[PDB]
């Protein structure tokens, strides 16, 4: 009985301490979130993505990872984008796509 | 720990049940084998069926033991008593109506 | 009217597209490992582009000449 | 007499445990919410400032042939997807087209 | 004349509905509402099927069903029943298929490979904690503990096997137990046993 | 014969209601059976077609029903499903895996979840495009992978956002959202604070903070 009463007293003290701490923190978060709401709006109710997606490896890191010796290769694709033929064919493909979505 | 002298038995039953027999005693008396208590506990489920013979004296203790051993916070007694354990089981698990209309 | 002439010029300009594709070695270096081709979605392959593009032309003309251009509320909605 | 005291103090502890368990959890997401909110506000402010700053130099010198570094390389190659995926786009458009012809 | 075509239409729609039974879930319309059937199969082996009877009047209720008790229908019903009913049905389908698959693995192992196991394996109604001690014929005493923390999956998330009865004397035992730890987490339970038997 | 027409109408209504409830529209079905008996062994061969919203499918399989005195065990011995040749290669490789596994129910569940997330992605892109015509460049299409956000006045600064749908080995479906930044160097030497190299992690924290559309709206307002 003595051991259990000691344990329960310690635990209820810890509960009270956590209670007023969380009260203070809940008071604290409010002004900060209101301040961030100054330039951003308050608000298709899409479900939130799981933490597996959020904690998955980033695309950019892997993209930088898999490729060795970029500079020379990426120099040529700049000229490829500079080609007007690529822009013309891309615009043709896009306008053909608009010829299908509007129907 | 709550009592001192007590005998409890187990008989792991098929179809996911457990049978327990308890002979009650205290620090200063030997267990009484004439008046045991039987409880049937269905694992993974919130229900347990008990026999009402001498459990009136030690009801809160058995309630605590059951709710601690199975990791549950609270326990209450359903006001439904019968002598047919299988009928009680069918009602409690609500599986007395097994007719389903299908075209196959 | 303007749709056909842009098709005509790219036909005469498509041949150069394969040349610049094959002149650059890094484009050929893209193939060989499937692991990056998963990211692009299928693979990198430009082999029968000339054959495929010309097929589009006559069928495009056929298009031109034949002139081919809550739960409860949800549940009750179709039950009627 | 002591046995009853043991039983009732056990009930006390058994009832007290869930409350602490819940409170600790709640504090745990509250603090992370605050930190992530502050980080997001800082990042959005910085990016907006950067773009507003850049929104003048290009107007001053509109005839400069802008280059790009390895940081923009993933975006450039992803834009190149429409160039290389042009064949797949063509087959998709055709396969859509004989569907009208068959009807 | 009309009778022949009408009979053709009847047999056509009847064939269509029994065929539609093969998608996994099917329903029929009654006076109260719909009665849905859930089909369960693992690795192409057909298994038991389960029924739920719904009431259409607002708010939607459940009249009677045949899903087992230890599966958490109440939580799913409370969370998804009033809105987006089809997602509720598909979630229930996942929960039931995973359970059927896990139970099938355990039962097939017990039925087939009784030779290697020393004692009966430990198992619970929901089939998310398996523990057994297996000896393969040199003799390597190994005891394993598989934990399925996810109830919508048929492969354990946390697996551990340790050598008991003799202290390790060769690296062969260590590589064997490491391979076993990888295999149990990666591959189905009854397939791994047949794999290392041969 | 009027009552017979009444049953035809009732059955048509029930079929339509069930098909729209599940989301699978099943077409004609053909069954051909051959009895190969030694304890009785019976084999059946099935063929059925249908579609699910945008996706269309036709599949052929066969099951061996090993009837005996105490059990009726049926296993799908051979499966074969064929897809219309779209560019969705990930769906094709999932088809190959499911064909190897010879499981029919899992195929339908995964197909439902996949087309469902695809519909969300397409509708979200269309809605946010029609909301801001002046700051969205939908280069490849609403029913496609990626998105482009840019200013009409100046094309130098642009960030690309990629939305992808992935099917795991076990069978479940989950999306993923990342982005890349097409930024000229002049902006890099311009500002010293330079937090755009941390853009992936910060963007993911932002989108997980309060939603997908909210984060995109905030970003597009900030860019404007």
């Amino acid at each position: 009985i003595d051991k259990m009463v000691e344990t329960t007293e310690l635990m209820t003290g810890n509960i009270q301490s956590l209670k007023n701490k969380i009260q203070i923190l809940a008071s604290e978060v409010e002004e900060e979130e209101e301040r961030v709401k100054q330039m951003h709006q308050i608000n298709l109710s899409l479900p939130e993505l799981s933490q597996k997606t959020l904690k998955a490896p980033t695309l950019q890191k892997e993209i930088l990872a898999l490729i060795p010796n970029q500079n020379a290769l990426l120099k040529d694709l700049d000229i490829l984008h500079n080609s007007s033929q690529m822009k013309s064919m891309s615009t043709f493909i896009e306008e053909a796509y608009k010829k299908l979505d509007a129907s | 720990r709550a009592l001192k002298n007590v005998t409890v038995s187990f008989r792991e039953t098929e179809e996911n049940a457990v049978w327990i027999r308890i002979a009650w005693g205290t620090q200063y008396t030997k267990p009484n084998q004439y008046k045991p208590t039987y409880v049937v506990y269905y694992s993974q489920t919130p229900y347990a069926f008990t026999s009402s013979s001498m459990l009136r004296r030690n009801t809160p203790l058995l309630g605590q033991a059951l709710t601690i051993a199975s990791k549950h916070h609270q326990i209450v007694k359903m006001d439904l008593r019968s002598r047919y354990l299988d009928s009680l089981k069918a009602i409690v698990f609500k599986q007395y109506n097994q007719t389903f209309e299908t075209h196959n | 009217d303007e749709f056909m002439m842009l098709l005509s010029k790219v036909e005469k300009l498509s041949e150069e597209i394969m040349e610049i594709m094959q002149n650059l070695s890094s484009i050929q270096a893209l193939e060989g490992s499937r692991e990056l081709e998963n990211l692009i979605g299928i693979s990198c392959a430009s082999h029968f582009l000339k054959r495929e593009m010309q097929k589009t032309k006559e069928l495009m003309t056929k298009v031109n000449k034949q002139k081919l251009f809550d739960s409860y509320e949800f549940l009750k909605a179709i039950l009627n | 007499k002591k046995r009853q005291r043991m039983i009732e103090v056990q009930d006390e502890l058994l009832r007290l445990e869930p409350q602490l368990k819940q409170l600790q959890t709640k504090y745990d997401e509250l603090k992370e919410r605050k930190s992530s909110l502050r980080n997001a506000a800082y990042f959005l402010s910085n990016l907006k400032q950067l773009y507003q700053d850049y929104s003048d130099v290009q107007a001053q010198e509109p005839n400069v042939k802008e280059t790009y570094d390895s940081s923009s390389l993933p975006a450039l190659l992803f834009k190149a997807r429409t160039l290389l995926g042009a064949e797949s786009h063509l087959r998709n458009i055709n396969h859509q087209l004989e569907k009208l012809l068959d009807q | 004349n009309e009778q022949e075509a009408l009979e053709e239409k009847l047999e056509n729609v009847k064939a269509i509905l029994q065929a539609y039974h093969f998608t996994g879930l099917s329903g029929k319309l009654t006076s109260r509402g719909v009665c849905v059937c859930i089909s369960t199969a693992f690795e192409g082996n057909l298994l038991d099927s389960y029924f739920v009877d719904l009431v259409i009047q607002k708010p939607l209720r459940i009249h009677h069903h045949s899903v087992p008790v230890f599966i958490p229908l109440e939580e799913i019903a409370a969370k998804y029943l009033q809105t987006n009913i089809q997602h509720f049905l598909f979630s229930l389908c996942e929960y039931l298929n995973a359970y059927s698959g896990r139970k099938y693995q355990a039962d097939r192992l017990q039925s087939d490979f009784a030779a290697l196991l020393t004692g009966p394996l430990q198992r619970n109604p929901l089939c998310n904690l398996l523990s057994f001690t297996y000896k393969l014929d040199q003799s390597f005493p190994f005891c394993a503990r598989l934990l399925y923390k996810d109830l919508t999956a048929t492969l354990p998330t946390d697996v551990t096997v340790t050598c008991q009865g003799v202290e390790v004397l060769s690296t062969s035992w260590e590589e064997q137990r490491a391979s076993h730890e990888t295999l149990f987490c990666t591959k189905p339970l009854h397939q791994v046993f047949a794999s290392f038997t041969r | 014969s009027k009552d017979l027409k009444n049953q035809l109408g009732h059955l048509e209504s029930e079929l339509s209601f069930l098909s729209t409830l599940t989301g699978i529209n099943i077409r004609n079905h053909s069954k051909q059976t051959e009895d190969l008996t030694s304890i009785r062994k019976v084999l059946q061969r099935h063929r059925l077609s249908g579609n699910c919203h945008m996706v269309t499918f036709q599949l052929e399989f066969q099951i061996l029903e090993i009837q005996n005195k105490e059990r009726l065990s049926s296993a799908v011995t051979d499966l074969n499903i064929i897809m219309e040749p779209t560019e969705c290669s990930e769906l094709s490789e999932f088809v190959s895996r499911a064909e190897e596994r010879k499981d029919l129910f899992m195929f339908f569940r995964s197909l439902h979840f996949f087309v469902e997330w695809f519909e969300y992605r397409k509708r979200t892109f269309k809605h946010l495009k029609e909301k801001y015509p002046d700051a969205v460049y939908l280069s490849e299409g609403p029913s496609s992978c990626s998105m482009g956000i840019r200013s009409a006045s100046r094309p130098g600064f642009e960030l690309v956002i990629v939305w992808r749908i992935q099917i795991d080995e076990d069978g479940k479906v989950f999306p993923k959202l990342d982005l890349l930044t097409k930024v000229p160097q002049r902006a890099l030497e311009l500002d010293k604070n330079r937090a755009i190299e941390t853009a992936p992690l910060s963007f993911r924290t932002l989108v997980g903070l309060l939603g997908i559309e909210a984060a995109l709206e905030s970003l597009i307002k900030s860019l404007c």
